[PDB]
RNA sequence: CCUACUUCACAAAGCGCCUUCCCCCGUAAAUGAUAUCAUCUCAACUUAGUAUUAUACCCACACCCACCCAAGAACAGGGUU
C-alpha cells in the first residue's frame, strides 16, 4: 500500500474499492500497485 | 376563587412533576423540554429568584436514538487532574458505560451556568428503562408529548393502508429480483 | 414475477423457471405525461426515508436495490431512492428484508443503539477528536445532501451537518 | 500592510465579501424539470 | 413590532401620528376639556 | 394533482376551515347581544381595565394607585375622566378597542392625592486616566392618581 | 452446598507471628512467614441484594479484646452475636452458595499446602519522609559546592504550567 | 364547527365582533371540573397502639418519637427530603446574618 | 353532583378547608370578585 | 457610575422577563410569541409586553381569549395568503381607518 | 519485608529476600446488491473483533482521666481483660 492522493489504475487488473470511507486500488496481478486515499 | 392567602400563594408556586419518554427520542429535544420545565419557563410567574423549578421524570433513555452517525463521531471528554488524564470517548461507548450519561450531559449543557443548575439537576430524574420507583409514579402529573414522531416501519401498517398507497411500477414479468 | 426453483429427485436436478403474479400500476396516474414513476405519480421532492411504502417497491427481497433498466426510475431519483433506502435500512426499517445467511445471527452485536438519518456506514466513520476551531469545526453529517430539494414546510432549510 | 498584489488571496473587507455573497450568479429554474415532461 | 402597519398607511411605530398619541389623555370629571398636552 | 400519501406529501400542520362569513355574522351579532344584556342587568363585578396615560399602559381596577411620573397642573382633589382606554375587562367577558374603545361605553375616573418629587437620582459619569468625574442629582416630580370607579355603559 | 466452578469461599483474620526459614527437596531455601489465626469467628452475613447486587459478603472478625474500650453500639452487636469483641473486621465477597452461619469458628485448615493466597494488610509507618526514601529520589552531589541542597526534590514542574500536577511526589506521611 | 383553542380548559371562549366593527367582544366562562373526572379523598384511620391491658400506654407510647442526627447526615436528610442541594443548609457567619433586613416593606 | 367551590392547600384536610372557606364566601357574597363599594352622593 | 448605567439594563431585563413571561403563557395555549405578537398587532389591539405578563398572570381569562384572537387572526391569514381575499378577506382583518 | 548475609542490633536499612494479572483496529477474509458476473460493505451484513458493563482493596455513628505503642511534627490512630 502506497499512499496518495490522486489514485490511478497501473494495469487492466486494478480495480478501485471504497472501504472504510476510503478509496483503495486493489490489484492482484502486481500487489505492487496497491494505493490507498490520503 | 378568593382563596385566602397562604392557601393562594401555595397553589401559584406549588411543583409540578412531569413524565417524559425516550424510546427513540433525540437526546437534545429531550433536554430542551427538560432544562425549559426545570428553570420554570414554562410559568407565567417565572422569575430566576423565584426558584419556580419543576420536576422532570425522564425513562427509557437507554432507547434514545441519535440522528446521522453521532453514536459514532460525537466523543465525551474529561480530564481527571493528573497528568496522562485526558478521555475521550465515543457516545456509544459512554452510553454502553451508563444507560442515564448521554440525557444528563445534554441536559446539564442546556442549563444556564449559573450556581442554581446544581438545584435544577437535584430535581431531575432519569430511569433507563421502564420501571419508575413506587413514590415517583404516585408524583407524576401530566405526560409530556414525544418530540419525535417514530416514523413507523414497514410491518406494522394495517394492510388497509398498504392497499390505499398505489404501486409505482409495473415490473417485467421475466424477472428474477 | 419469476422465479427459478430446483427439485432434486434421483440424483436428478430438475432446474425450473416459473412466471408467479405480478402487480401492474394503479388505473389512473395523476400525471400520465411523467417518465418516471415518481414524475408520473407526482412524488418528486415529496417522499423521504421514512417512507417506506413507497421505498419497498424498488428493492429486492433481500434489501438489495434494482436497477434503472428495471425500476424506470431517472438517474436523480435512482439515487435518491438508494440513498433513503440505505438510511432506513441503518434506522432499523425495513425488519422483513434483512440480508440472507444460514446462521450467523446467532451471535448478536452491540445492541440496539437507536439511529435514524444514518448517512454513512457505521462501521467506517471516525471519533471527531478535535473539533477544530469555532470558525471551522467538524460538523456531524445528519441525513442525505440528495434531499436538499424537498418541499419545506418549516420556513427553514433543513440542516445536513450538525 | 500588504499590497494589492499579493500571494496568499488577501481576505476581503466584510463589506466587499457580503457584496460578493450578494452579487452572486443565480441560474434560471424552469418551472417543470426538463426530464420530468415529455 | 409593525411593518404591516406600513402597508396599512399607519407609522410603523405606533407611538405617533394616531388616535392614540394626539387624542387628549384625561379631561375633568364634570366635562371641561384638559389643557393641550406639551408634546 | 394528486399525490400519494408520504411524509411529506402534505403539510403537517392541520387543516383548518374557518366558519362561512354570513352564520359567523349571526353568531357574532348574538354573542354581542348576550354581552350587553348581561351587562344591562349587571351580571358583572370588580371589572379591570387598561388605560394609556402618559406615555404608558396602566392594568388598573377600582382602589388602587398609580405613580405617575410628571406633573399634571391639577390640584389635590381633583376629579379625573381617564380617556384611553383599550381594554375592559370582568367576570367572564372582556371588552378590546381597535385601538380605543368608545367615549360611551367605559369611564374611568381617577382623582389627584398627592404632588411630589421622587427620592434623589444620582447621575454620576467616570472615565479613567482622563481626570473626567462629574455628578448630578435629579428630583424628578411625581403625581398619584387613586382610581375611584370603572363604569361600563350598555350602549354595545 | 456442593462447590461449583465459578464459587468463591470466606477468607480469614491472622496474626503475623514472624519469618522463618524452610528447604524443599531440590534443597532451595525460601522464606516463609507464620500466620496464626487467634480467634476468627463469622460476624454476619448480608444477602446478595443488600449491599450492591453484585456479591454476597461475609463479615469476619479478628483476635478478641477488651470488652471495656469498645463503643456501646459494637459492644451490643457482640452482646447479640454471643461473642467476644474482635479488634478488626473484615467483609469478604462471596457467591451465595458459600455463606456460613454467624458465629462459626474458622481455622487455619481452611487453607491447605499448595495453594495460592492474597495477604492484605497495614505496612509499617514511617512517619513524614522526605522525597529520597519515600520516591526513591536521588538526590544530589555532596561536595562539590552544593548548598544546603542535598535531598531536595529539586524541581516541581516547568514554567509554562506555572502550577504543579496533582499526581506530583512530594515529601509526606510513609 | 371551528374554534381557535379548545374549549374544555380555563375558559369557553366565544369572540365576537360588533356591528360597527370598531370593539372586540371577548365572552369566556369559566369550565367547572365535572364529577367524572375527579377521585374520593382517601380516609386513613390507622389504630395499631391498642394493647389489650391499658389504654394510657397508647397515651404515653405517643411521645415515643425522637431522633438526633449530627449535621452531614442531617443534612444529607434534608437535601433528600426537599430535592436541593447540601450547601443550602449551611450556616451564615454574623456579617450576613445581621445585614438582613428583618422588618421588609410588605406590599397588600 | 355539581361543584359549588374549590380550595387548594398542602394537606389534603386544609385544602377541605380552603375549599369549605371558599363555599362560604360565595354563598355569603363576599368574594375578591364582588361588586367594589360605590363611593358617590345620591 | 453603576448606578447610573443599570437603568438602561433596568428596561431591557424588565422587557426581556415580560417576553419570557408572554411566551410561557402563550405556550400554555399552544401559540408561539411572535405569532401573537404579531397578529395582535394586526388585530389593532396595541398592547405592550408589560400588560401583556401582567394579564397572563392575573387575568388568565383574558390572555386565553387574546391567544384565541391571535391564532384566529393567524388562520385568517393564511386562508387570505391561499385566496387573495375573494370574498370576505377575514372578518377579524378589516382594519379601522381614521382620518 | 528482615529469616539468613551485610551496615547493624529490644530498630532502621541494602548490598539481601518476596510478589507483580486485559485488549486496542491497520488490515486480512465469507454472502451480496446498486451495476442479476464480479465486489471485504462511508450497501444492508458475517468473521479475526474488542479487555469494561470486572474483580481485588477500604467501608462498626460518641468508654476514654491517664499509661503504652511496631501510630505519630501537632492533631489523629491502635492497645490497656
Ligand atoms: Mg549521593
Ligand atoms: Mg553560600
Ligand atoms: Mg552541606
Ligand atoms: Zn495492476
Ligand atoms: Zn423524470
Amino acid at each position: 500500500f502506497k499512499n496518495k492522493t490522486v489514485l490511478k489504475k497501473r494495469c487492466k487488473d486494478c480495480y478501485l474499492v471504497k472501504r472504510r470511507g476510503r478509496w483503495y486500488v486493489y490489484c492482484k496481478t502486481h500487489p505492487r500497485h496497491k494505493q490507498r486515499q490520503m | 376563587s378568593s382563596f385566602s392567602r397562604a392557601p393562594q400563594q401555595w397553589a401559584t408556586f406549588a411543583r409540578i412533576w412531569y413524565l417524559l419518554d425516550g424510546k427513540m427520542q433525540p437526546p437534545g429535544k429531550l433536554a430542551a423540554m427538560a432544562s425549559i420545565r426545570l428553570q420554570g419557563l414554562h410559568k407565567p410567574v417565572y422569575h430566576a429568584l423565584s426558584d419556580c423549578g419543576d420536576h422532570v421524570v425522564i425513562m427509557n433513555t437507554r432507547h434514545i436514538a441519535f440522528s446521522g452517525n453521532k453514536w459514532e463521531q460525537k466523543v465525551y471528554s474529561s480530564h481527571t487532574g493528573y497528568p496522562g488524564g485526558f478521555r475521550q470517548v465515543t457516545a456509544a461507548q459512554l452510553h454502553l458505560r451508563d444507560p442515564v450519561a448521554i440525557v444528563k450531559l445534554a441536559i446539564y449543557g442546556m442549563l444556564p451556568k449559573n450556581l442554581h443548575r446544581r438545584t435544577m439537576m437535584e430535581r431531575l430524574h432519569l430511569f433507563p428503562d421502564e420501571y419508575i420507583p413506587e413514590d415517583i409514579l404516585k408524583n407524576l402529573v401530566e405526560e409530556l408529548p414525544q418530540p419525535r414522531k417514530i416514523p413507523k416501519r414497514l410491518d406494522e401498517y394495517t394492510q388497509e393502508e398498504i392497499d390505499a398507497f398505489p404501486r409505482l411500477w409495473t415490473p417485467p414479468e421475466d424477472y428474477r429480483l | 414475477f419469476r422465479e427459478v426453483v430446483e427439485t432434486q429427485e434421483g440424483k436428478t436436478t430438475i432446474i425450473e423457471g416459473r412466471i408467479t403474479a405480478t402487480p401492474k400500476e394503479s388505473p389512473n396516474p395523476p400525471n400520465p405525461s411523467g417518465q418516471c414513476p415518481i414524475c408520473r405519480w407526482n412524488l418528486k421532492h415529496k417522499y423521504n426515508y421514512d417512507d417506506v411504502l413507497l421505498l419497498s417497491q424498488f428493492i429486492r427481497p433481500h434489501g438489495g436495490m434494482l436497477p434503472r433498466k428495471i425500476t424506470g426510475l431517472c438517474q436523480e431519483e435512482h439515487r435518491k431512492i438508494e440513498e433513503c433506502v440505505k438510511m432506513a435500512h441503518r434506522a432499523g426499517l425495513l425488519p422483513n428484508h434483512r440480508p440472507r445467511l444460514p446462521e450467523g445471527v446467532v451471535p448478536k452485536s452491540k445492541p440496539q443503539l437507536n439511529r435514524y438519518l444514518t448517512r454513512w456506514a457505521p462501521g467506517s466513520v471516525k471519533p471527531i477528536y478535535k473539533k477544530g476551531p469555532r470558525w471551522n469545526r467538524v460538523r456531524m453529517p445528519v441525513g442525505s445532501p440528495l434531499l436538499r430539494d424537498n418541499v419545506c414546510y418549516s420556513r427553514t432549510p433543513w440542516k445536513l451537518y450538525h | 500592510g500588504s499590497k494589492a498584489v499579493t500571494r496568499h488571496r488577501r481576505v476581503m473587507h466584510f463589506q466587499r465579501q457580503k457584496l460578493m455573497a450578494v452579487t452572486e450568479y443565480i441560474p434560471p429554474k424552469p418551472a417543470i424539470h426538463p426530464s420530468c415532461l415529455p | 413590532g409593525g411593518q404591516w402597519r406600513l402597508q396599512q398607511g399607519l407609522a410603523a411605530n405606533p407611538s405617533g401620528y394616531g388616535p392614540l398619541t394626539e387624542l387628549p389623555d384625561w379631561s375633568y370629571a364634570d366635562g371641561r376639556p384638559a389643557p393641550p398636552m406639551k408634546g | 394533482g394528486y399525490v400519494p400519501k408520504t411524509s411529506l406529501s402534505s403539510p403537517p400542520w392541520p387543516e383548518v376551515v374557518l366558519p362561512d362569513p354570513v352564520e359567523e355574522t349571526r353568531h357574532h351579532a348574538e354573542v354581542v347581544k348576550k354581552v350587553n344584556e348581561m351587562i344591562v342587568t349587571g351580571q358583572y363585578g370588580r371589572l379591570f381595565a387598561v388605560v394609556h396615560f402618559a406615555s404608558r399602559q396602566w392594568k388598573v381596577t377600582s382602589e388602587d394607585l398609580i405613580l405617575i411620573g410628571n406633573e399634571l397642573d391639577l390640584a389635590c382633589g381633583e376629579r379625573i375622566r381617564l380617556e384611553k382606554v383599550l381594554l375592559v375587562g370582568a367576570d367572564n367577558f372582556t371588552l378590546l378597542g381597535k385601538p380605543l374603545l368608545g367615549k360611551d361605553l367605559v369611564r374611568v375616573e381617577a382623582t389627584v392625592i398627592e404632588k411630589t418629587e421622587s427620592w434623589p437620582r444620582i447621575i454620576m459619569r467616570f472615565r479613567k486616566r482622563k481626570n473626567f468625574k462629574k455628578k448630578r442629582i435629579v428630583t424628578t416630580p411625581q403625581t398619584v392618581l387613586r382610581i375611584n370607579s370603572i363604569e361600563i355603559a350598555p350602549c354595545l | 452446598h456442593p462447590w461449583e466452578p465459578g464459587s468463591f469461599r470466606v477468607g480469614l483474620i491472622a496474626l503475623k507471628l514472624g519469618m522463618m526459614p524452610l528447604w524443599t527437596k531440590d534443597g532451595q531455601k525460601h522464606v516463609v512467614t507464620l500466620l496464626q489465626v487467634q480467634d476468627c469467628h463469622v460476624l454476619k452475613y448480608t444477602s446478595k441484594e443488600n449491599c450492591n447486587g453484585k456479591m454476597a459478603t461475609l463479615s469476619v472478625g479478628g483476635k478478641t479484646v477488651s470488652r471495656f474500650r469498645k463503643a456501646t453500639s459494637i459492644l451490643e452487636f457482640y452482646r447479640e452475636l454471643g461473642l467476644p469483641p474482635k479488634q478488626t473486621v473484615k467483609i469478604f465477597n462471596i457467591t451465595d452458595n458459600a455463606a456460613i452461619k454467624p458465629g462459626t469458628p474458622l481455622y487455619a485448615a481452611h487453607f491447605r499446602p499448595g495453594q495460592y493466597v492474597d495477604v492484605t494488610a497495614k505496612t509499617i509507618g514511617k512517619g513524614f519522609q522526605g522525597v529520597m526514601k519515600r520516591w526513591g529520589f536521588k538526590g544530589q552531589p555532596a561536595t562539590h559546592g552544593q548548598t544546603k541542597t542535598h535531598r531536595r526534590p529539586g524541581a516541581v514542574a516547568t514554567g509554562d504550567i506555572g502550577r504543579v500536577w496533582p499526581g506530583t511526589k512530594m515529601p509526606g506521611k510513609m | 364547527t371551528y374554534s381557535p383553542l379548545p374549549d374544555d380548559y380555563n375558559c369557553n371562549v366565544e369572540l365576537a365582533l360588533t356591528s360597527d366593527g370598531r370593539t372586540i367582544v371577548c365572552y369566556h366562562p369559566s369550565v367547572d371540573i365535572p364529577y367524572e373526572h375527579t377521585k374520593p379523598i382517601p380516609r386513613p384511620d390507622p389504630v395499631h397502639n391498642n394493647e389489650e391491658t391499658h389504654d394510657q400506654v397508647l397515651k404515653t407510647r405517643l411521645e415515643e418519637k425522637v431522633e438526633h442526627l449530627e449535621e452531614g447526615p442531617m443534612i444529607e436528610q434534608l437535601s433528600k427530603m426537599f430535592f436541593t442541594t447540601k450547601h443550602r443548609w449551611y450556616p451564615h457567619g454574623r456579617y450576613h446574618r445581621c445585614r438582613k433586613n428583618l422588618n421588609p416593606p410588605k406590599d397588600r | 353532583k355539581k361543584l359549588i367551590a374549590e380550595g387548594p392547600g398542602e394537606t389534603v384536610l386544609v385544602a377541605e378547608e380552603e375549599a369549605a372557606r371558599v363555599a362560604l364566601r360565595k354563598l355569603y357574597g363576599f368574594t375578591e370578585n364582588r361588586r367594589p363599594w360605590n363611593y358617590s352622593k345620591p | 457610575v453603576k448606578c447610573t448605567k443599570a437603568r438602561y439594563l433596568k428596561k431591557k431585563n424588565m422587557r426581556t422577563l415580560w417576553i419570557n413571561r408572554i411566551t410561557a403563557a402563550s405556550q400554555e395555549h399552544g401559540l408561539k410569541y411572535p405569532a401573537l405578537i404579531g397578529n395582535l398587532v394586526k388585530c389593532q389591539v396595541e398592547l405592550n409586553r408589560k400588560v401583556l405578563a401582567d394579564l397572563a398572570i392575573y387575568e388568565p381569562k383574558t390572555f386565553k381569549s387574546l391567544a384565541a384572537l391571535a391564532s384566529r387572526r393567524r388562520h385568517e391569514g393564511f386562508a387570505a395568503a391561499l385566496g387573495d381575499g375573494k370574498e370576505p378577506e377575514g372578518i377579524f382583518s378589516r382594519v379601522v381607518q381614521y382620518h
